[PDB]
């Protein structure tokens, strides 16, 4: 079968961006041990070594949403992935704000219409599951108490 | 992936020609060929040769030995009693496979000499020099001698190479295949007057040390076949192109201005044919020719075409101009597409057929409108599955029988029946049609950019053919082509169309469900007729409703029959709205004929031609009055002019009346409504009111406001109003009284669109008018009244034919002291003679037409008179007659006439095999089992309008009329 | 000799996606969505591994992809010009849809949840509309990406000013302005796949605008979208068929219950009730095989069936129901298919829009609302004009109105002071020039390269 494939963006410090940038454009497999991406069981955390160097990183989700689009003939573009996941380098705490652009800064908090979010079904869920495990319910809607 | 058949590869062809003699038509010269050995212990080399007297042949200048046999000479055996033609096809096409260079065969077969074998083992080079001489060619290189006195330069006498696909090896020994690519020299020594147009570019002439002669030598860099390789030898006018300067015309003596004129619009079809592909011209040069008695109207070899000058024509010339503009443009699609990239085998000749046809349509559409090519597609389709439902099918891309429904062989150009090549053209350029249709034009002309671009890089290379086979296509190489640039692979259509040898035809009746809104359409195919296929695909169809134009898709699978598609409101009959038509716009319809409960205005079942089909919808007369009027499409017009000629009610002649009175309708269909009108106003004698019809038309449209029986004088500077000015009468004439003779009333207006005929004023002629009213005079003769088989004489002279025969006899003696275009009076005047005699009006007397067949009158005149000789030996059962046109089969010098006659002689044959005739001796089947088996053994058109004509005539077992 | 086809009265006047998308490959165009798959539709989380060499936690060296980049490209490159050199159709299998090649670019969104959104290995065009200036202009100013044309008609609500080229992403699903931005300086773009990471820079990234809805997402329980249901069920059913190796053809039920799992299997079994017959006989003893008179559709026909587009209109549909479900009239205005209806109409000229409302993604002034809005005494009779002037005059009315002379409002005047413009051309004209001033500012904002604060 084919699974597709999943691309994300890694963000690093900029000296570190530097000499990563620069061993990427020089080719050799040189950059292969240099540059490693631990990722911890969290899922939402790990460590980037650049030479090795630790560097602490968090998966973070961005506010829109990046399509890769490569091309043969720089006319016509085939979509060939979605981000929309970062790994910056140094819950609520793992949503990132701001776009990759230099337009899109605060988007989510101004240029984003705000659809309400309900997660919260989770928890109704499991208010459920107690009320199935146990004999008699009593509930009121309340007043200020 | 080309691998050879021959085991050499030949690299370089030096052709020198000497001593052209033209009083005894003879040519002496040689030949050099350069052929490398791919296989060692090389031994025999086999070369093609017909009609060459070979006189030495010298290998690497060590003289060898030749041993030369023609097995097409006399196909089979003199004495043997066989008559069946299932027979002679098969040796035939034995024999013409024992002399293909597709296989690795041929006629002459050359001995390596011994001391060369340490010279072939390890493969290194051959230069095989023969010298050969053509003593007096039979159809070989064609010698138009005139028998004016002076020189051969004052009196007009050329030479040209005639003849078709593979016929090279008729003038000079080669590999003549088109599979065979290397690159050329040639010298031809001529008279000092004369001028020798050949392939290439002319490199220099030089003198001879007499200065009575000089020497034309040509190069030929670009690899191309043996096939392609002409010559024209003449005392031609010569015109450089002044807008293209590598363009040359060349012309016969005293016909310049008419050159000047006919090949000015040349450079606008390069343009074209530069601008669709984006390769430029791949020669250096390009020369037309225009010579005397050609063999085919329209040839085309490498870097040169051959017209008849029969094609030249001046500024004041109509009613030809498109005809040579078109031959002209097909002639440019050959160049590049039957020259430069040729053909890898005999199968794939479709592809290479198709894609001329394909881009000389595509000039037809951008040159005269879209409604011209829609037109000519609807000609070319109807032509197709007439000849196909007629005579088994069309196999294009054959596997090697494969088409055994048809008395001829298809494994050779050469034994082919020559309407088999007409049919199999047109059937390969529909296909490509279709293959446009499914994958975009835009990617249709990218396929063929590809094609000629690997050709072109392949053409500049040096290397004797490691890269040279990629100027030959294939049909594996051309769907692979399209495969890479659309991603679509066409596999279905081509296992269809291509591989499968039938058309469709569809019977569809529908039906108004008014409870669901419904349309139930009911599409049933004959797939049991001997020329038909089963179609499983798609189908569109386009219903016109109140709505506006819906297009449906229908997936018509074997066991289907009924398809029910959804109808739309009819709210435009609430309020008077105006209804929409396919294109964007709208009209005011008369709704009174519409039923009240259906809100569709006419149905069309496969209305772009996706498929090669033959459709008979059953729809209601008003629907098709509706579909004449108001349809934005020519093909759907002429379709429902068609299918009104059944409905002869007074709303179809409203119809046919409002479309003729409408321009901003196409011409060719006001042209179509004429006839149409003709047949109903037959039809709907003793119902019909006033005057007879398109009369009242004809004087409110082209004559006098204030004399309604005086014509205007002529001026034809509109070009639409001409061609239904001169195709009015004609259909009028076909008016009948009720006692079945034409009226008194059409006949007086003929003869007074005659006599009032003024010409001096218009800035073109009058000849094809008045050959049209000619032929206006010849439809009104009907069959005369004779008593006791009372011979013709002037007391029985019917009173209306006396005048018919005083005009044409007055026409006929003015076209001899002033001669129109194409003696096209002449022609007229001959038919109608032959109207005259074949009712009982003029003696049934053929000397008038054997003075003027007699090798003298017009290519025109001849075929004229030849068609009225050979209508007579029908109807008369003339012995005499019938030995008088196959003694001209025999020994005629225009090889175009012979096989003419023998066309006609096919298409009106003197007896079939079901009738019992007095000229079914055992004399005439030995006689024609001679002109197959001998005596056409020179041209191999002639060979095959034989077999056609002894199928006709004997059918395909024993002759029955004999022992 | 010339034309003669009386043409100006008969005639009076693309996107090809992958073949992984228009065969509905399940990776890239999911039969079955969950209600934590619909919430996280376009964003989809970080997955951890279970196998593989990413599963197994510490660290994953990073690949770099430079020589693969430019390997692919060059071989990409001899297969077109040993093609012909014309352009080629490349990306046909689902390995030519990998972000390790190729030219990459960015494209941003500026809504939250937009009414339509292209799937994995679907195609865009990228089209600069160019207004020429009046009379004389040099060219349109030229672009790294899309082809130019020159739109007199503005393709947006807006209209373009003289000498604004727009490039827009154009589709079979919308159309919507972009806006080249540079990428930031310390952003790299990490593809992580089982093996490992790999890395690329990016150099351009766009910002998409509010889209232009050019396909109509259907309702919920709509007839078109049960079409779409069974129709998806139906060609995921003939792909099975075609897949299965036994001759005579024959699948299980329970791959479909795994594919389409919300289904009632009532659904399943009547679309296996015409083509399918189940062999509970010795037979293929209990087997879902194919009935020997069906004729299996041809792979375009099963093409022809169900469109990418269509797929992504449920998608957009399902996504919705899911938000709209979660959060307990305004916010049913906002779905999409209530706005795309709104806007294809007002397209066709049936209806307006307000484009200001509440269907509003952004929240604020800018950005337009798809939402549909409507298409469109007794002595008085003896003042005699002169002496209601005078009156007029005497109730202190503004000398405009007295002098326009126009009684028909001036003893409408005299008459509301006793009691004390034409939409046809009006309305429509007002509602391009405030649409074109919102246009000009929110293409400034969303085009400057200027630092914005956090």
């Amino acid at each position: 079968p084919h699974e597709l494939e999943s691309q994300f963006i890694l963000r690093l410090p900029p000296e570190y961006a530097s000499t990563v940038r620069r061993a990427v454009q020089s080719g050799h497999v040189n950059l292969k041990d240099r540059l490693t991406i631990e990722l911890h069981p969290d899922g939402r955390h790990g460590i980037v070594r650049v030479d090795r160097v630790p560097l602490a990183s968090k998966l973070v989700d961005l506010p829109c949403v990046m399509e890769s689009l490569k091309t043969i003939d720089k006319k016509t573009f085939y979509k060939t992935a979605d981000i929309c996941q970062m790994l910056v380098s140094t819950e609520k705490k793992f949503i990132w704000n701001h776009g990759i652009t230099l337009p899109l800064k605060n988007v989510r908090k101004r240029r984003f219409r705000k659809t309400a979010k309900k997660d919260v079904e989770k928890e109704v869920k499991r208010l459920l599951s107690t009320d199935a495990e146990a004999v008699s319910t009593r509930w009121e809607i309340i007043a200020e108490d | 992936g080309f691998e050879s058949p021959r085991p050499y590869k030949l690299t370089h062809q030096v052709v020198c020609i000497n001593n052209i003699n033209f009083q005894r038509k003879s040519v002496v010269g040689f030949v050099e060929l350069t052929i490398f050995p791919t296989v060692a212990n090389l031994n025999r080399i086999k070369l093609n040769s017909k009609q060459c007297r070979i006189y030495r042949v010298r290998i690497n200048d060590l003289e060898a030995a030749f041993i030369y046999n023609d097995p097409t000479l006399e196909v089979c055996h003199s004495e043997s009693k066989q008559r069946n033609l299932n027979y002679f096809s098969n040796a035939y096409a034995a024999a013409v496979s024992a002399v293909d260079p597709d296989a690795g065969n041929g006629e002459l077969c050359i001995k390596v000499p011994s001391e060369l074998w340490k010279h072939v083992d390890e493969l290194k080079v051959l230069k095989i020099h023969i010298n050969f001489s053509l003593d007096q060619p039979k159809g070989g290189l064609h010698f138009v001698v005139p028998s004016v006195e002076g020189s051969m330069a004052e009196r007009g006498a050329h030479v040209f190479s005639c003849g078709y696909q593979n016929s090279t090896r008729f003038w000079f020994p080669c590999v003549d295949s088109y599979s065979e690519l290397c690159t050329w020299k040639l010298e031809f020594t001529v008279d000092a007057a004369m001028v020798a147009v050949s392939n290439g570019d002319l490199v220099e002439t030089v003198y001879t040390h007499d200065m009575r002669k000089k020497t034309f030598h040509y190069m030929l860099t670009i690899p191309t076949a043996a096939s392609n390789i002409s010559l024209a030898i003449g005392p031609f006018e010569i015109l450089v192109d002044p807008y293209m300067h590598e363009v040359t015309h060349f012309c016969l003596p005293q016909l310049l201005p008419l050159l000047k004129h006919t090949t000015s619009y040349l450079h606008e079809v390069f343009e074209f044919y530069e601008e669709i592909l984006t390769c430029r011209y791949p020669y250096s040069c390009f020369k037309t020719v225009f010579i005397d008695e050609a063999y085919v109207e329209v040839a085309a070899y490498a870097s040169m075409s051959i017209f008849s000058t029969n094609l030249l024509h001046s500024a004041m010339i109509i009613d030809e101009t498109p005809l040579t503009r078109r031959c002209l443009a097909q002639s440019l699609a050959q160049q590049f597409f039957g020259c430069f990239i040729s053909r890898m085998s005999w199968s794939d000749e479709w592809v290479l057929k198709g894609i001329s046809g394909y881009i000389y349509g595509l000039w037809m559409k951008k040159t005269f409108g879209v409604n011209e090519y829609r037109h000519w597609i609807k000609e070319e389709l109807d032509k197709i599955v007439a000849y196909e439902l007629k005579t088994g099918g069309v196999l294009l891309h054959p596997i090697f029988n494969p088409a055994s429904h048809l008395h001829f062989s298809i494994k050779h150009p050469h034994t082919l029946s020559w309407e088999y090549y007409s049919m199999f053209q047109c059937k390969a350029h529909l296909v490509m049609r279709l293959i446009e249709n499914r994958i975009s034009m835009e990617f249709m002309l990218q396929v063929f950019n590809k094609l000629l671009s690997l050709a072109s890089t392949a053409s500049s290379q040096k290397f004797q053919s490691h890269m040279w086979s990629q100027m030959l296509v294939s049909t594996s190489g051309f769907l692979k082509s399209i495969s890479n640039v659309s991603g679509k692979d066409i596999q279905p259509l081509i296992k269809q169309w291509v591989d499968q040898s039938g058309v469709v035809k569809f019977y569809g009746s529908f039906a108004f469900n008014r409870k669901r809104n419904v349309l139930e359409l009911e599409i049933k195919q004959d797939y049991t007729s001997p020329g038909t296929q089963k179609y499983v695909g798609p189908l569109k169809v386009t219903v016109q409703e109140l709505d506006g134009s819906f297009n449906h898709t229908l997936q018509i699978e074997e066991n289907s029959l009924k398809h029910d598609i959804p109808c739309h409101s009819k709210s435009r009959r609430n309020k008077k709205k105006k209804i929409p038509l396919m294109n964007g716009e709208e009209v005011d319809m008369d709704l009174s004929a519409m039923d009240a409960d259906s809100p569709l205005l006419w149905i069309r079942i496969d209305p772009d031609m996706s498929v090669l089909r033959k459709v008979e919808f059953e729809q209601a007369d008003f629907m098709w009055q509706y579909q004449l009027r108001y349809e934005r499409d020519v093909v759907a017009q002429q379709e429902s002019i068609l299918a009104l000629e059944k409905f002869p009610t007074p709303a179809s002649r409203l119809a046919l009346t409002d479309i003729l009175e409408q321009e901003q309708c196409f011409y060719r269909v006001r042209m179509s409504a004429c006839f149409c009108l003709a047949k109903i106003a037959n039809s709907m004698v003793s119902t019909w009111t006033g005057p007879p019809a398109m009369k009242s038309l004809f004087t409110r449209m082209f004559c006098c406001k204030s004399c309604p029986n005086i014509v205007k004088t002529n001026n034809f500077m509109s070009f639409q109003s001409y061609f239904l000015q001169k195709t009015m009468p004609v259909a009028m004439a076909l008016l009948r009284d009720v006692h079945n003779l034409c009226p008194k009333e059409v006949l007086t207006f003929i003869l007074d669109l005659i006599k009032y005929n003024d010409n001096r004023k218009n800035k073109f002629s009058d000849n094809y008018y008045r050959a049209e009213m000619i032929d206006a005079l010849a439809n009104s003769v009907t069959p005369a009244v004779s008593v006791n088989n009372e011979v013709r004489t002037l007391d029985n002279l019917n009173p209306d034919v006396r005048l018919i025969l005083e005009e044409i006899t007055r026409f006929l003696n003015m076209e001899k002291l002033l001669p129109s275009y194409r003696h096209t009076i002449t022609v007229s005047c001959l038919r109608a003679i032959r109207v005259l005699q074949k009712n009982g009006h003029v003696p049934s007397d053929p000397a008038l037409f054997k003075s003027y067949a007699e090798y003298g009158h017009f290519v025109d005149i001849r075929i004229a008179a030849l068609e009225a000789v050979v209508d007579y030996t029908k109807v008369d059962r003339s012995y005499e007659e019938l030995q008088w046109l196959l003694n001209m089969i025999q020994n005629d010098p225009v090889p175009y006439v012979r096989h003419k006659i023998l066309n006609m002689l096919t298409k009106n044959p003197p007896f079939t095999k079901n009738m019992e005739s007095p000229l079914c001796n055992e004399a005439l089947v030995d006689q024609l089992w001679k002109l197959m088996n001998s005596g056409t053994s020179h041209d191999w058109r002639l060979r095959c309008g034989a077999v056609d004509l002894y199928f006709t005539l004997f059918g395909l077992s024993r002759p029955s009329c004999l022992p | 000799p010339w034309n003669l086809s009386n043409d100006e009265y008969y005639y009076p006047k693309i996107i090809q996606h992958s073949i992984p998308a228009v065969e509905l490959r399940q990776p890239f165009f999911p039969t079955h969505m969950g209600p934590i798959k619909l919430r996280q539709f376009h964003r989809p989380p970080l997955k951890k591994y279970s196998f593989g060499a990413l599963s197994q936690p510490g660290p994953h060296s990073v690949q770099p992809l430079l020589k693969h980049i430019k390997k692919k490209a060059k071989m990409r490159e001899q297969e077109r010009q040993a093609s012909g050199g014309g352009e080629m159709f490349f990306m046909r299998t689902p390995q030519d849809l990998t972000g390790k090649d190729g030219d990459l670019i960015l494209a941003e969104y500026s809504e939250e949840n937009g009414p339509l959104m292209m799937q994995v290995g679907m195609a865009t065009k990228i089209k600069n509309y160019y207004k020429r200036k009046p009379g004389k202009d040099p060219g349109a100013p030229d672009c790294k990406y899309g082809e130019t044309v020159y739109c007199h008609t503005s393709p947006f609500l807006g209209s373009l000013h003289p000498g604004q080229l727009l490039q827009a992403f154009e589709n079979n699903l919308f159309r919507a302005p972009i806006y080249l931005h540079k990428m930031p300086e310390t952003d790299f773009l990490i593809i992580r796949t089982r093996q490992g990471y790999y890395i690329r820079e990016l150099v351009d990234i766009f910002v998409v605008g509010q889209q232009c809805p050019l396909f109509e997402v259907p309702g919920p329980n709509s007839k078109r979208a049960n079409t779409h249901i069974r129709d998806f069920l139906q060609v995921f059913i003939y792909r099975l068929f075609w897949k299965s190796k036994d001759r005579p053809r024959r699948i299980r039920m329970e791959d479909i219950k795994k594919a389409f799992p919300s289904h009632s299997e009532s659904s399943i079994r009547k679309r296996l009730k015409l083509c399918a017959d189940f062999k509970r006989t010795g037979m293929d003893s209990n087997w879902w095989v194919l009935k020997s008179d069906f004729r299996l559709p041809t792979e375009e026909e099963i093409r022809a069936m169900v469109s990418p587009e269509q797929c992504c209109a449920y998608y957009s549909m399902i996504a919705a129901e899911q938000r709209l479900k979660d959060a307990g009239d305004d916010e049913v205005r906002t779905a999409p298919w209530n706005t795309t209806r709104a806007f294809i109409a007002a397209m066709k000229g049936k209806c307006l829009l307000e484009v200001t409302g509440v269907a509003d993604p952004t929240g604020c002034g800018e950005g337009f609302s798809y939402v549909k809005i409507p298409n469109k005494d007794a002595d008085l009779r003896r003042l005699s004009l002169k002496n209601a002037k005078q009156l007029l005059r005497k109730f202190g009315v503004p000398e405009e109105e007295i002098k326009k002379l126009s009684r028909w409002e001036v003893i409408d005047v005299v008459r509301t002071m006793s009691t004390e413009r034409f939409s046809v051309a009006e309305h429509q004209e007002r509602y391009k020039e405030e649409c074109q001033r919102i246009f000009d500012l929110q293409n400034k904002v969303l085009s400057s390269t200027e630092v914005l604060s956090t």
